[PDB]
């Protein structure tokens, strides 16, 4: 033992070692408060947390317009009970709603013999319909009814007197919300007399029963001033149009479409879709379908899709078919009219396995859409880029920022990304990670470099870069 | 009898690993269905382990567990090797992590949805420690009572989360998430599965270095392993039922995202939410750092009396005894882990060398059954039941070479630096006589510095 003992120690340690052990201990507690109040400074100098902006259910994912039930399932199971079996597919797409209908009773073109309370027995009963709601709400897939009255003829709103047409719709809002539907959709309100007046009543009826219930209105318009007139007194109204239906195919023009639609509304919640009922393929060539999709999933708003827009359902590539309502192509036995007219890379079941297929692009975005707190409710800032580019940044406070670069031109271009106006929170690094690319043939994960960034003809990029300063 | 014997067995465990790990096992297993299997494999694997230290503790039974048993089998540089590891890898990093979770459960309720700045969650983990040794450097009769209140607040927060989780199924949306999505998937079986187990076994730590004391107080002689099968799955049951309270009320994305899983469960249920969930868990983590400083005194008395650990360590103050130079050396080596980066980089760094040292004592237990029988073992275990432990245990070590050798590499640097000072420590030829004056000069300098006298001799 190297011990100096206990009784012999008390003689050696006393003299002036009482003071310098009383004073050595005081430097501890003055060194503790210099670490106590040195940690109160950093928590006060630390900025804030931005509060979450009270999202409803239609803010957190896409929608899925299902127009014609007899063509969605097919022949034999075109009914409401057959719809109850497809929900395990729609949840794989992670849609948060279904625009369902119209399923009410329309004889043909009669104001007198069209009822909005009673469904058509081509489909089923309310007991089929009550089972459909309760089965879907187990999976948290909400159901929105389509209440366009004359859904079989020329004029959808019955060109004769209009208040009784409105009085049916005034009363059917009250009835079906008792049944448990979570919103409504009327369409073609360019054929409505004084259209912007009846919606604000129907908005107030829908808000007059709850506040998790929405209303969607359709139109065939593409003019900006025609749209904003319908959104004058209304603010919590979703409005699908054909504002993006014009082809353009140039990035500086599509940038002029979107940013003016945001600047006119300010910052309100949009609903990005090309058309009110039609598919994406009706307006686009097949090499742009992987390119509008990503843009639809990244722009601030609720993307609304029609059925078959995830598998690239074109009606023109399959003759002997109604353009208005196509035939869903689940597998090879989905088109019983002509044998052998369907290839293998053209079906749900065939594209459910390829990691490069167009349906595989859809589940990768609809995953990242309703999970990234940037993409849900982030602020939006597009900035200048090359001649055929549409480039923008979605960012919430300190979450994972994003960056989308799009190539609407058929020339292999470079980035040329200069920010020069983005705020202090949205300043860009030089190296930036990749998440995916539209055209295959990239290293999905390799941190790309923005000044050394080139593109292929018609290829879009979803980069992401973390919060830093 | 044993009904008071089970409760102190449960008291050693269920510290603060349960308030970290459900974001760690959920991160490395995908599904919440498979992540609950990990909490079932850890409960079984601790039954096998603690039942061997029930046996191995009662054969030799000198004092100072896991090191005297290392001594009585090896008794050389391997005994000093395990004292070198546990003083510099296991026991400091087992205390910095619990000190870090105390900091994040004060600052996360203040924000409430941002990442807490790392440079301000470290300087609260130091005040959780540097204040808490200064309690323990003062009187133990205060320090044992303060800890006695910190097993109530721990067990009250656990029992709250169960009934707050059980009613959520009963109120509405029974099995509201019910996900088993990566039950067939996200299982690399040599990668992400094992690092789920390094973390899932962190929440069960403590079955080894404290379970010795239960036996001699009730004098059950051989009735202790009857308690160890009754006690430990009941603890495993508690770790199951909190994960069900996390999975049903929260989602699989909120748990991946948050540093704090408990406060998201606290926000969902009520609006008080600042007197309950951070308070009753900020008192849980504040006791396990306190409960890890009583045991640091008991270890240096064992190491110094054999010749290791220079005698400045393990010396008591006269008035109000509290081994000052012991407790200073614990907190200094704990604060040097404030140069770390992230928690789960340290839990993977803790649990490598932890399950190495536990595997060495049981191999030493089983080589003491090949050679040297008739030592009057009072507990009969099966011939392959500790072997069933060891081949399961050595699996976890060797698969952590293919996965992250950046931590196992530098950890072998610090244990091959203990050898150098072994040969200068106890192998050394005492010839030069300047240092034998220099050691005596330094020892009287620190005793005059801290007012400590040797152990009663
Ligand atoms: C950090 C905490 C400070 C407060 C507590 C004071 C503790 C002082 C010692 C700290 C280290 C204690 C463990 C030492 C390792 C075990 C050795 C052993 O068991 O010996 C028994 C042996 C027997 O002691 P006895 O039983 O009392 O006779 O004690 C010694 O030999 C003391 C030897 C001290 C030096 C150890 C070797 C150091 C070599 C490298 C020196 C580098 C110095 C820095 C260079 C400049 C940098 C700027
Ligand atoms: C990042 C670092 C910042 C935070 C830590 C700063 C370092 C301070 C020391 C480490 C932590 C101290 C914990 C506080 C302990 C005091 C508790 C207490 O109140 O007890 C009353 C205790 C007894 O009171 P007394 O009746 O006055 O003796 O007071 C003391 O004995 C003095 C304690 C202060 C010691 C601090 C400095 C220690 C000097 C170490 C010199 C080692 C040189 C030789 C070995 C070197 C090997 C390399
Ligand atoms: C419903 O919209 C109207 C204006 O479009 C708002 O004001 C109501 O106007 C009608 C006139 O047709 C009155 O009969 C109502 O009494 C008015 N409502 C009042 C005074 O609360 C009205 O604010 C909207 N409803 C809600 C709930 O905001
Ligand atoms: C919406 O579709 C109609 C159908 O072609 C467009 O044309 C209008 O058709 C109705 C009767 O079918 C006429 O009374 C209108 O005069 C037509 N419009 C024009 C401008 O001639 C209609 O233009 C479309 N709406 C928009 C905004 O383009
Ligand atoms: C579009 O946003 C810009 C701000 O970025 C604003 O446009 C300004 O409009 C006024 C009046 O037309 C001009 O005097 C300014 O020079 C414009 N500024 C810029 C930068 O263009 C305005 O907020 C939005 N435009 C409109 C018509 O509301
Ligand atoms: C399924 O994939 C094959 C291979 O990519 C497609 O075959 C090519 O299609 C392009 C455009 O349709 C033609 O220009 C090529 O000549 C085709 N190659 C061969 C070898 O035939 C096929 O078209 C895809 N299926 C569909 C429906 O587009
Ligand atoms: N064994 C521990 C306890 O609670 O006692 C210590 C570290 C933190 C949690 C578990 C590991």
């Amino acid at each position: 033992t190297g011990l100096s003992k206990e009784e012999l120690l008390k003689v050696a340690g006393s003299p002036g070692w009482v003071r310098t052990r009383w004073a050595l201990l005081l430097l501890f507690w003055l060194g503790w408060l210099g670490m106590l109040a040195g940690a109160v400074v950093i928590i006060v100098r630390a900025p804030r947390c931005r509060e979450l902006p009270a999202q409803k259910w239609w803010h957190t994912g896409a929608l899925y317009r299902i127009g014609d039930l007899q063509a969605f399932q097919g022949h034999g199971a075109g009914n409401l009970a057959g719809l109850k079996g497809r929900l395990d597919y729609l949840s794989s797409l992670k849609v948060k709603g279904l625009v369902l209908g119209p399923i009410h009773k329309n004889q043909k073109d009669d104001v007198a013999q069209t009822d909005l309370l009673q469904i058509d027995p081509n489909f089923g009963s309310k007991e089929d319909f009550d089972s459909l709601l309760q089965s879907a709400k187990k999976k948290s897939i909400r159901v929105i009814l389509d209440l366009t009255p004359n859904y079989r003829g020329e004029n959808s709103w019955f060109s004769t007197q209009v208040d009784t047409v409105a009085t049916k719709v005034k009363d059917a809002l009250e009835f079906w919300l008792q049944a448990g539907v979570d919103g409504f959709q009327v369409r073609d309100i360019e054929n409505l007399k004084d259209a912007s007046s009846f919606l604000a009543e129907w908005q107030n009826i829908t808000k007059g029963f709850s506040e998790d219930r929405l209303l969607i209105a359709g139109t065939n318009s593409s003019d900006l001033q025609q749209i904003l007139s319908l959104l004058e007194s209304n603010k919590d109204l979703l409005l699908t149009s054909s504002y993006l239906s014009d082809s353009g195919s140039t990035g500086e023009h599509t940038k002029s479409l979107v940013t003016q639609y945001l600047n006119a509304t300010g910052n309100r919640w949009c609903s990005w879709s090309l058309s009110q009922a039609r598919l994406l393929t009706s307006f686009l060539p097949a090499q742009l379908l992987r390119l509008y999709q990503l843009m639809l999933f990244t722009l601030p708003g609720t993307p609304v899709f029609s059925y078959g827009d995830e598998i690239g359902l074109d009606a023109a590539a399959l003759p002997g078919q109604p353009m208005e309502a196509p035939v869903m192509l689940w597998d090879e036995s989905s088109f019983p009219d002509i044998p052998g007219a369907v290839s293998a890379n053209m079906t749900v079941k065939g594209q459910s396995e390829d990691p490069g297929s167009l349906l595989s692009l859809f589940r990768r975005l609809s995953d990242q859409r309703s999970k990234e707190r940037s993409l849900l409710h982030g602020d939006f800032h597009a900035f200048s880029a090359g001649p055929g580019l549409f480039s923008y940044i979605r960012h919430w406070d300190q979450n994972e920022r994003f960056l989308v670069v799009l190539n609407f031109g058929d020339v292999g271009l470079s980035a040329g990304l200069q920010a020069s106006d983005l705020p202090a929170s949205a300043s860009l690094p030089a190296k930036a990670d990749l998440l995916l690319s539209t055209q295959p043939g990239r290293e999905e994960g390799s941190p790309l470099e923005l000044e050394r960034l080139k593109l292929e003809p018609h290829e879009g990029l979803l980069l992401r870069f973390p919060y830093a300063a | 009898t044993l009904l008071n014997g089970v409760a102190i067995i449960v008291g050693t465990i269920i510290g603060s690993g349960i308030f970290v790990t459900p974001t760690g096992v959920l991160k490395e297993a995908g599904s919440p269905g498979l992540a609950l299997v990990v909490w079932a494999a850890c409960g079984v694997f601790s039954i096998v382990g603690a039942l061997c230290y029930a046996e191995l503790g009662t054969t030799i039974s000198k004092s100072g567990g896991d090191y005297a048993y290392m001594l009585e089998v090896y008794g050389s540089l391997p005994a000093f090797l395990k004292l070198w590891i546990e003083l510099l890898i296991i026991r400091p990093s087992s205390q910095y992590i619990v000190a870090l979770v105390f900091a994040t459960y004060l600052l996360k309720p203040l924000f409430p949805t941002c990442p807490v700045p790392e440079e301000a969650a470290k300087l609260v983990a130091c005040l959780c420690v540097l204040l808490l040794t200064a309690v323990n450097c003062y009187s133990v009769k205060a320090a044992t009572r303060v800890q006695d209140a910190f097993a109530a607040a721990k067990l009250l927060a656990l029992a709250l989360i169960i009934l707050l989780g059980f009613v959520q199924i009963g109120k509405g949306d029974v099995s509201n998430l019910d996900p088993n999505f990566s039950f067939e998937g996200t299982k690399l079986d040599v990668g992400n599965i094992v690092l789920a187990l390094y973390s899932g076994l962190f929440a069960y730590g403590g079955w080894n270095y404290l379970n010795f004391v239960t036996e001699e107080m009730i004098n059950p002689y051989r009735n202790l392993p009857l308690a160890i099968i009754i006690s430990l799955p009941i603890v495993t049951l508690v770790y199951v039922l909190t994960n069900l309270a996390y999975f049903t009320t929260l989602s699989t994305e909120q748990m991946l995202s948050s540093e704090a899983v408990a406060v998201d469960f606290g926000n969902y249920h009520l609006g008080v939410m600042s007197w309950i969930i951070p308070v009753f868990v900020g008192l849980s983590c504040f006791g396990s750092v306190n409960g890890s400083l009583f045991t640091s005194s008991r270890l240096f008395f064992v190491g110094s009396r054999e010749g290791h650990l220079p005698s400045i360590l393990s010396m008591i103050h006269p008035q109000l005894l509290t081994p000052v130079p012991s407790l200073v050396f614990t907190c200094v080596m704990t604060l040097l882990y404030a140069f770390s980066k992230d928690i789960f980089s340290v839990i993977n760094f803790f649990s490598f060398f932890n399950w190495l040292c536990v595997a060495l004592a049981i191999i030493g237990m089983i080589w003491l059954r090949h050679r040297k029988p008739e030592l009057e073992r009072p507990i009969k275990v099966n011939l392959a039941l500790p072997v069933f432990f060891i081949l399961a245990c050595l699996f976890l070590i060797a698969v952590s070479f293919w996965k992250t050798p950046v931590e196992c590499g530098i950890g072998f640097t610090i244990i091959l630096s203990g050898l150098p000072v072994y040969f200068f420590g106890v192998w050394w030829k005492n010839k030069p006589k300047w240092l034998l004056q220099g050691i005596f000069s330094t020892t009287v300098l620190c005793q005059k510095l801290m007012q400590v006298v040797p152990q009663e001799t």
